[PDB]
RNA sequence: AACGAUAAAAGAAGUGAGAAUCUUCUUCGCCGUAAGGACAAGGGUUCCUGGGGAAGGGUCGUCCGCCCAGGGAAAGUCGGGACCUAAGGUGAGGCCGAACGGCGCAGCCGAUGGACAGCAGGUCAAGAUUCCUGCACCGAUCAUGUGGAGUGAUGGAGGGACGCAUUACGCUAUCCAAUGCCAAGCUAUGGCUAUGCUGGUUGGUACGCUCAAGGGCGAUCGGGUCAGAAAAUCUACCGGUCACAUGCCUCAGACGUAUCGGGAGCUUCCUCGGAAGCGAAGUUGGAAACGCGACGGUGCCAAGAAAAGCUUCUAAACGUUGAAACAUGAUUGCCCGUACCGCAAACCGACACAGGUGUCCGAGUGUCAAUGCACUAAGGCGCGCGAGAGAACCCUCGUUAAGGAACUUUGCAAUCUCACCCCGUAACUUCGGAAGAAGGGGUCCCCACGCUUCGCGUGGGGCGCAGUGAAUAGGCCCAGGCGACUGUUUACCAAAAUCACAGCACUCUGCCAACACGAACAGUGGACGUAUAGGGUGUGACGCCUGCCCGGUGCCGGAA
RNA sequence: GAAACGAUGACUGAAUCCGCGCGGACCACCGCGCAAGGCUAAAUACUCCCAGUGACCGAUAGCGCAUAGUACCGUGAGGG
């Protein structure tokens, strides 16, 4: 039963990373959403 | 000839001579562009490499060459013709019919109408038999340079010459375009019986997938509960019998009698 | 400058009883090179330094409330001197 | 009800408020191509020491991967960065687009791969090609001296540089044998008194005329300008000369000497347990890699990266009295990762989960071979509830009288069968196959003879119910329907008579091809392909064959 | 729709003061206006934020929160 998550620490930052959220503008939207959502924490501290 | 088999589930193959391997590009295989994929399938293959070959042969003339070997490269369907040149310069060209190895050949419009050489169309002879042809002086050769393929000479106009297309179809191509003399030899891949399943993969993948066999929403032919189809029709519903997918354009005039 | 750069020194068993191979140690500030703290060190104990080794050591106990942890973050320089040895009077210890 | 695999545990001894469970001893059973060992990813102090006993641990708990505190992780050479590039990403200029934006040459980023300087030991409670000891090596800056003159670029060239299968030779790791060598000792049970028993039996560096299979190399004069944008002494060429086998070049690895290690044990001290001191021999015979010598040899079709470092040549520039090159000391080595888990109690699975996870090493005996099978070594472990009872029922196994498919939807299930050698083997056949057809026989131990190696055959003899003596280990055949065939498919009720399939046919397409993605006279895929090509469609090896009807429908052509 | 007028996407493309646009097809009278150039507080909207009050809540209410977007869930957006 191989799991639907396979850590890997280069991918979760290549995607979902904050200089991944820099690229577009719908993750810079998700940036701003955030920082607003409450003090969230914004993915790569994670 | 080919090479055979004794019964182990198996037919043909073709005969290779000339060994070499040297000096030319590298290339990836792919089926499409920015997005999904565009040409169906051929995503397999035994991760050839690229021969730049050269076809419009302008710079050589006036200086003569010999065959140095002749050598069996993918992304052809051809024999691959070595040359070298007085220049000191080697290059790749076609390897047309009953080419020997290490005879001469000459570039130019001076050229003599022998085996290999390029020379334009108006000092083609009337009737001859050439292949690796120019739509337009320069560029390249599109013309004749499949599997066993040629094209002769039909008449002349005023820069242009009438020529046989090896669909059988006559075409006003200008005398201004380069020509090799011959037929690409390429022994007969029509021969060759590609052996068995994946036989096809050795050169690119997975071969044609019957719409039949796909539902409503893949495919027309798709759904029913039996083996069957109605309206005849591919991905989109054009259809492939006998519908003109040309369209009016320029060429068309410097085209005549295209019939089949 | 030259006396910050270097933080505190190291206290252990096995650190201070190294002290008498001539080889001392002491955290300094982690960012820092071996160039950096080779002469900070001999500009504040006046020695020539051969051996140089350095590390970089994590954080994170906690005790109380919610509070589950916090990463404080050292690092630790480890050096060697020539036939010139003894730095100041505080290689007693 | 359950306490998460039916790999069992037992006694003594210790500690403590309390012990089936924690510690020690002595036995026992279990893995041993693992259930041992080493890494990668990922986890994040889980490591070590001293504590602790709430909760967490399926019981307990003095215990722990839990709680507290302290400690521990060292690099010019290993892996990465200060080097290079693949897919991909990017991208000034540039090509598009209602916006936000989609593209795109160079360049740049990007290891999964290219390039690149050390090995051997020692040891803290916890690190080691990192620290220390022995002896190395690389680049850099500079100093004495040699030489005593050219260095020789973002540019050229060479070279990096690459497939699959199979295979001759030589060697090592490494394992095996011994009335080799060395060391320790006693051994009684009936005997052995060593010819028994147990253990140990070379690693690095250096020189050396020693031995060595294997491995790859032609050399210079010159010619044409049209070739490498230009240049050239470099490279590509056409030519002349000497080189056919001797020839050159390097030597994996062996041998000797040396030397630094290690080495069975050995001695002393012991804070009750480890420290510290010492130190023997290193033989003959056999086996042997997927490693090394090497970029070997032959064959084959599907024809098997790039780029820097690197080798040679000029352009420019400075210098041609103080160059490049050499060794000879010195000085110099920046950044990040190194603990621990890592087939799992520490990673992904809510869990201390019978699941999942890529690479490496993986011993011996018996066995044709082997990573198989059984047992075992080193190593690790008995699975964190126990103890009794021996009813129904239930699961997983063992044996069965007479019968042998009478059972049942169906021999479903479960037997029988089983390895290797010999003999022998049908219809049909695409002459390959069917075939391991079907059957029959051998198999262990001792002795003599022979033989082409482990062994094998012959003869004779012995024992048991039985001799692939235990484990691994095909039941078979006769007819058919379907598909030819290997293959593919419904992650979790359908593996098939489905899909694919080679082959065959219809048709499209003259190349900014038809065709497909697309805000778009952008771009790209077809394809760096060109009409024995590329698309779509339907059939489905192969063999014999594919008939009648176009009124209606689509399709091509026509013209009142 | 009898569809005037403003507004552009494509073709077209006049006058200039005895002139031009309008007045809901269009015509004439009759009026109203003078386009193709620009800027221009104020009165209007909103509440991250500060103050004041309330026939507003008072711990299952009141904001999600008597502080936390934390714990906790998800690869993530997000939820909480
Ligand atoms: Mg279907
Ligand atoms: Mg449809
Ligand atoms: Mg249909
Ligand atoms: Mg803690
Ligand atoms: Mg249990
Ligand atoms: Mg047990
Ligand atoms: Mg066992
Ligand atoms: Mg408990
Ligand atoms: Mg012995
Ligand atoms: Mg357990
Ligand atoms: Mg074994
Ligand atoms: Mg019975
Ligand atoms: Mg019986
Ligand atoms: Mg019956
Ligand atoms: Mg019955
Ligand atoms: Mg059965
Ligand atoms: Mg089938
Ligand atoms: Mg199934
Ligand atoms: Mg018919």
């Amino acid at each position: 039963m191989k799991r639907t998550y396979q850590p890997n620490n280069r991918k979760r930052a290549k995607t979902h990373g904050f200089r991944a959220r820099m690229k577009t503008k719908s993750g810079r939207n998700i940036l701003a959403r955030r920082r607003a959502k409450g003090r969230h924490q914004l993915t790569v501290s994670d | 000839r080919r090479q055979m088999t004794t019964a182990d589930f198996s037919g043909l193959t073709k005969k290779r001579p000339e060994k070499a391997l040297t000096e030319a590009l590298p290339k990836t295989g792919g089926r499409n562009n920015r997005g999904r994929i565009t040409s169906r399938f051929i995503g397999g293959g035994h991760k050839r490499l690229y021969r730049i070959i050269d076809f419009k042969r302008r710079d050589k003339s006036g200086v003569n060459a010999k065959v140095a070997a002749i050598e069996y490269d993918p992304n052809r369907s051809a024999r691959i013709a070595l040359l070298h040149y007085a220049d000191g310069e080697k290059r790749y060209i076609l390897a047309p019919e009953g080419l020997t190895v290490g005879a001469t050949v000459n570039a130019g419009p001076e050229a003599e109408p022998k085996l290999g050489n390029a020379l334009p169309l108006r000092f083609v002879p009337v009737g001859a038999v050439v292949h690796a042809l120019e739509l337009v002086p320069g560029k390249g050769a599109q013309l004749a340079r499949s599997a066993g393929t040629s094209v002769q000479v039909q008449g002349k106009e005023s820069d242009y010459v009438i020529v046989r297309l090896p669909s059988g179809e006559l075409r006003r191509v200008h005398s201004e375009c380069y020509a090799t003399i011959g037929a690409v030899g390429n022994a007969e891949h029509k021969n060759i019986v590609l052996g068995k399943a994946g036989r096809s993969r050795w050169l690119g993948r997975k071969p044609h997938q019957r719409g039949s066999a796909m539902n409503p929403v893949d495919h027309p032919h798709g759904g029913g509960e039996g083996r069957t189809g109605a309206g005849r029709v591919p991905v989109t519903p054009w259809g492939k019998p006998t519908k003109g997918l040309k369209t009016r354009r320029k060429r068309k005039t410097s085209d005549r009698f295209i019939v089949t | 400058s030259h006396y910050d750069i270097l933080q505190a020194p190291v206290i252990s068993e096995k650190a201070y009883s190294a002290m008498e191979r001539g080889v001392y140690s002491f955290w300094v500030s982690p960012k820092a090179t071996k160039t950096e703290i080779k002469d900070a060190i001999q500009q504040a104990f006046g020695v020539r330094v051969i051996g140089i080794s350095t590390m970089n050591v994590p954080g994170k106990r906690k005790r109380v409330g919610r509070f589950i942890g916090q990463r404080n973050d050292r690092k630790k320089a480890i050096v060697r001197l020539a036939e010139g040895q003894s730095i100041e009077a505080l290689a007693g210890q």
